[PDB]
């Protein structure tokens, strides 16, 4: 019912900044979570979607999910996508695949969206501080619609879950 | 091929050729069943089944 | 002179051809292979040509790919090429007739002689267009028609509950192609969907290996074709292929421990490894058969697939006179509802509310797309229902008018007004 | 913090089926729904709800029986259901004449036009065999599949909405809807196997408790 967390290493968590103090934020509080933070910069996007490729093809045999957050501001999602499809992909396949995104979908068996508003950044605050606070108590969909009401209270996220079990992260 | 042509020799010269009997010749002499004939002879089309007018049929 | 038989052989051919006619003419597999022929409306011998050059060259390539074979494996292509082989259908409609047996095909029982039955999920009227043809599943046993068949089930589906055992001897099985597949599913049932499990599970590497293997991958979806003459080399030569792919004992101590007892030992083998069919042009008359009973009917069965010598026998009380009219009701089977009237008398009380496993109520079910005029005009001259009320479940407010007039039955709408008021 | 559902009235159901195409259009026609429009209006009448059945409607039908609910008053109730049993594309749904848009659907239902239901659960569960518009308390379970094999017999309609009544016949009384819904997209790719998958838009911010 719950994804196994218990691999050697709880996945990668790249940080993409393509255009401050949100993804500084980030950094520690995914690497509070035991994870490998491989932050970034301004790119012209065709490097960046050759860097996924990259990443595409690695030993994540040892991992136990895997993390992607994009920091954006005229690339095509799709072309990110087509290398995480995990029939190329053979040590991500049946683990997480987390796409925190700021700016349709690709629909495939074991994804997750978190679409967000332009408009640090409301929503990158109140995710760090909801993950700081209830990590080890509510799984993740539940951490998400708290930081919905978060963000409509004080446009609303989106959560395009194709999950097939839970999420924890204990 | 001339044998298509002549072993109608029972011939209605160039005509329906007795549509009654053709559906009571092959019922009885060589032991059809009746479902089967009335198949062949609405397969037949209609009147003026010509020995040689049916048969350009290859 | 009895020379009857030169005009019999070759209507049979004339018969023939236009079922082949259109095979060959419509269908988006043979336009995309390339073996499709022209609409002519009457077709000619080229229908039957086409398909003698399919089979030759769908034998001769498996043939020249296989290997030029041994001392072993082509004495098995005698003991399976000189067998016995005898076509099961398995219907449930009523037809023995006493001593008479006539099967037509769906384009011959729907041509403007409509008698109700039919068997069929779409997609076949446009792929193939091979509706035209009586489809026969194979037996290997080799023994008499009076011994019950040891298969019940195709594929994956138990057609009928009523075998009709023919012998291959017929003159009527000589334009009848064979497929080793399903044509439309062209596919190998695996090793733990298929029937007689004991045998299989007795095997366990052979259920890894005779699963869903699809044949003539040029397209997919294709499925050769074999006529009469190239039917009987085709299995072998494809058994062959198979087992030259195999690594377990069944490719040695059972498929050679059959050699001398060509039964159970040989149809258990064939008819899992492969899933045969035989498909007969528009009628199949005959006066030698068998007509085995396997498994009992079902009110449902005898509804559907119209049977009243069966239906008489499965109605024994009202309790079961009112399910078979609930069943008549939501197919239009005039039959049916004709001959429970006749033969019983009901009353406006057990019409007020769906049996359990329906899913309308009365005034909704008369009047939905599927309903038939005669039923429902029945029903109003009974006054068993009221004309002018609303539904109150589905569509509340609507009026079986509204369903005539959305629908656009003008016998209906016709028979609504003029029987009623509205 | 859970959301409060306990109101007089445990919210509205609405149930659309279309089953019989009219020719106009070119599909043939949908095969065994009735089946899974009954076991939805069985499972969903199990919950304390006020199920509506509506059985082959036209766009200006759909578009008025919509808005003829969004001017009701459901401030007694404490949410709202919609199920969509048709055909159609990613985000496009078909009456049986033609094609309306899904968003001039939600259109009467984005809270500034329609006070009585304020911050409340508006439940879209389309089963049309991606443009989705975004506000509130919307959730939309959205799948596209006919199943994976045994055509033969349409049995029992189809894989996803008697998943989704199996989980609400005993998980909805301990568990909340996206715990449901995780366990029905498992069932769903599990019970599949030799493609496609439903994917679950939710906007909730809170949690979904039917008890
Ligand atoms: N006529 C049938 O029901 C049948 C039997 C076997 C194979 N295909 C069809």
């Amino acid at each position: 019912n719950s994804y196994k967390m218990d691999y050697p290493e709880m996945g990668l968590c790249i940080i993409i900044n393509n255009k401050d103090v949100d993804a500084a934020n980030l950094r520690e509080t995914f690497r509070n979570l035991k994870y490998e933070v491989r932050n970034k910069n301004d790119l012209t996007r065709e490097e960046i979607v050759e860097l996924m490729r990259d990443v595409s093809k690695e030993d994540h045999s040892k991992r136990s999910s895997f993390v992607c957050v994009l920091l954006s501001h005229p690339v095509d999602l799709k072309k990110i996508t087509n290398f995480f499809r995990g029939d190329r992909c053979r040590s991500l396949t049946g683990k997480p695949k987390l796409f925190i995104i700021q700016a349709k979908i690709p629909v495939e068996a074991d994804f997750l969206y978190a679409y967000s508003t332009a408009p640090g950044s409301w929503f990158i605050q109140s995710l760090c501080a909801m993950l700081k606070q209830y990590a080890d108590k509510l799984e993740f969909m539940h951490i998400l619609t708290r930081v919905n009401r978060k963000v409509a209270t004080e446009q609303i996220p989106c959560i395009v879950s194709m999950l097939t079990k839970e999420l924890y992260f204990y | 091929i001339r044998e298509a042509f002549r072993v109608f020799d029972k011939d209605g010269n160039g005509y329906i050729s007795a549509a009654e009997l053709r559906h009571v010749m092959t019922n009885l002499g060589e032991k059809l069943t009746d479902e089967e004939v009335d198949e062949m002879i609405r397969e037949a089309d209609i009147d003026g089944d010509g020995q040689v007018n049916y048969e350009e049929f290859v | 002179a009895a020379a009857a038989g030169k005009i019999g052989a070759f209507l049979r051919k004339a018969v023939a051809a236009q079922s082949y006619g259109l095979m060959f003419a419509n269908g988006k597999l043979f336009e995309a292979t390339g073996d499709a022929l022209e609409k002519r409306g009457q077709y000619g011998f080229s229908a039957l040509q086409r398909l003698d050059g399919l089979s030759r060259r769908n034998l001769a390539a498996v043939e020249a790919r296989l290997g030029a074979l041994d001392s072993a494996e082509r004495g098995l292509k005698e003991r399976i090429m000189t067998g016995a082989w005898h076509f099961r259908h398995q219907s449930n409609a009523a037809l023995d007739d006493g001593k008479t047996a006539a099967i037509a095909s769906n384009h011959l029982l729907a041509r403007e002689s409509r008698s109700s039955g039919g068997n069929t999920f779409a997609g076949d009227k446009a792929l193939l267009s091979n509706h035209d043809f009586v489809f026969f599943g194979v037996e290997f046993s080799g023994r008499g028609k009076q011994d019950k068949p040891l298969n019940h089930k195709h594929s994956t589906m138990d057609f009928g509950a009523n075998a009709y055992v023919v012998p291959d001897t017929l003159p009527a099985c000589r334009h009848g192609y064979l497929t080793l597949t399903d044509h439309f599913f062209n596919r190998v049932p695996g090793g733990r969907e298929a029937e007689h499990q004991d045998f299989v599970g007795s095997f366990p590497q052979m259920g890894a290996e005779t699963g869903r293997w699809i044949h003539e991958g040029k397209y997919r979806q294709n499925a050769p074709i074999f006529n009469y003459r190239d039917m009987k080399a085709a299995v072998a030569l494809h058994l062959i292929e198979f087992l030259r792919d195999s690594k377990d004992a069944a490719f040695k101590a059972y498929v050679f421990d059959q050699a001398m007892q060509s039964g159970q030992a040989l149809d258990r083998v064939l008819n899992s490894v492969f899933q045969a069919e035989f498909h007969i042009p528009r009628l199949m008359a005959t006066t030698d058969y068998a007509k085995h009973p396997l498994r009992p009917m079902l009110l449902k069965e005898a509804v559907d697939s119209v049977n009243l010598p069966a239906l008489s026998g499965l109605v024994s009380s009202k309790g079961d006179a009112v399910t078979a009219m609930w069943h008549a009701i939501d197919k239009g089977k005039d039959a049916v509802a004709a001959h429970l009237l006749g033969n019983w008398r009901f009353e406006a009380g057990d019409f007020a509310s769906a049996p359990p496993g329906f899913y309308h109520e009365l005034n909704y079910a008369l009047s939905e797309h599927g309903a038939s005029v005669y039923i429902l005009d029945q029903f109003l001259s009974r006054g068993w229902a009221a004309v002018n009320a609303p539904f109150e479940h589905v569509n509340s407010g609507e009026t079986m008018l509204d369903n005539a007039v959305k629908y656009g039955n003008r016998e209906m709408a016709a028979a609504l007004i003029k029987h009623g008021a509205d």
